[PDB]
């Protein structure tokens, strides 16, 4: 089959042939995503030509989270625009 | 006049087939998923069904329809002869796939094991000259053991994996292509060896057979 | 559909009062038929549906099966980066 | 002639004994890969089938 196998928060280096999950190759369509929290490891892993740094959130998208995270008031202390407030 | 029934009849008979064969397609389907093949009587009844067609007498009989305004006449009653002797041939065809499909209780086989099964196939840089090296004893060595040394880390094992897998692409008279790990432990974990070797010869395993009675067989059976 | 006969019957009942004429001989000509036609279909349908022992099958595998749909901000960008490797 | 219905016949016929054929092969070839003997009377069977 042609899968898709999402490996989550791989601490250590594992052999996949060991657990069942056969490595994809370029002859075969399947993928293997695994994500990590040590570069080490996804390079142990075979990962180095398709690494992906995930990169902090931006400034303004900070902050529209941190919006929805408080209460009905006190929310309604912090949002309002036009006028500033300390 | 029977074909304003039995036409009837045959619209059931399609509907259910097409129920029946549902079922049976979805239990094939779990049995390919356990890398099973499809039973060759199931199969055959499959391809019945498929080649059956019965949409092609439903536009003929459309057609009789139109004609039907005056049908009594000889001019419009040549169709309506044909018709009425096609429904019952592929009415009785319907209802005997209906209780074929119907009495089905096992659904696939499992395989014989494959002549060399493919093993784990890593990037390997230079090793070409080496495997030449190994297929020059293996085709025209004359004697029938091997051995392949060098110190650890320098590719014995990925050697295998790319000789195990470069025999599926050839063409060679052997019949069984086994690939045992003896690193398990110095111990020589003799069960487990064994296992590989019955699993690999489509042998059933009898756990509580002796050890030193499985070897003789084991002897036997991969002496022919 | 039984009820449409049950009212083709109920009709031919007002007229049962001389219903050895041979104008109303027309309409008990057909229920005398179709009364028939639907009895054996019901006393077919009685004998199928009682007979019936098992009554589901479990589908296969979805292709993917969703996962938590958490409110997430910010995620587009990085998102992108992924199918565009993927 | 009533040869073009059972001619007919005959073609499903055969496509269904070769089907029984191979699962009765494939059943004996699971049995001499146990080192036994194909029985006397399915070998009678399947040598029928190839003189057919
Ligand atoms: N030609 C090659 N190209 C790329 N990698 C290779 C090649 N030959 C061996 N390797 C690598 O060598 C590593 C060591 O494992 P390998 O199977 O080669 O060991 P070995 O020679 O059997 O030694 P030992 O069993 O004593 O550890 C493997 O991970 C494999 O990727």
């Amino acid at each position: 089959k042609r899968f898709v196998i999402l490996l989550d928060d791989v601490r250590k280096k594992f052999c996949l042939e060991d657990v069942g999950i056969p490595t994809p190759d370029i002859n075969s369509q399947s993928k293997l995503i695994l994500t990590s929290r040590y570069r080490e490891v996804c390079f142990q892993m075979n990962a180095q030509r398709s690494l992906i740094e995930m990169q902090i959130l931006g400034n303004d998208a900070s902050w529209e989270l941190f919006l929805s995270k408080l209460s009905t008031e006190t929310s309604a202390a912090v949002e309002p625009l036009g006028s500033q407030s300390a | 006049l029977h074909l304003k029934s039995n036409w009837s009849d045959l619209d059931k008979a399609k509907k259910l087939l097409l129920a029946v064969e549902t079922t049976v397609r979805a239990r094939v389907t779990a049995e390919v998923d356990k890398l099973n093949i499809c039973d060759p009587q199931v199969q055959v009844w499959l391809r019945r069904v498929e080649e059956l067609q019965l949409d092609a007498i439903d536009e003929d009989y459309s057609q009789l329809r139109k004609y039907s305004c005056l049908g009594q006449c000889t001019i419009h009653a040549h169709r309506r002869a044909s018709i009425g002797r096609r429904v019952l041939e592929a009415l009785d065809e319907a209802n005997k796939l209906i209780e074929e499909g119907r009495r089905f209780k096992k659904f696939g086989f499992k395989p014989l094991p494959k002549i060399v099964d493919p093993l784990p196939q890593i990037k390997t840089f230079g090793l070409e000259t080496m495997l030449s090296q190994l297929y020059d004893l293996f085709e025209k060595g004359d004697s029938n053991i091997i051995g392949v040394w060098g110190q650890g880390g320098v590719g014995k094992t990925t050697l295998l994996h790319v000789f195990n897998n470069d025999l599926e692409k050839k063409a060679h008279d052997y019949q069984v292509v086994i690939f045992i790990e003896v690193s398990n432990s110095e111990a020589l974990n003799t069960v487990e060896i064994q296992q590989t070797i019955s699993e690999r010869l489509n042998l059933p395993w009898n756990d509580a057979e002796p050890i030193a009675k499985r070897a003789r067989f084991l002897i036997k059976a991969l002496g022919r």
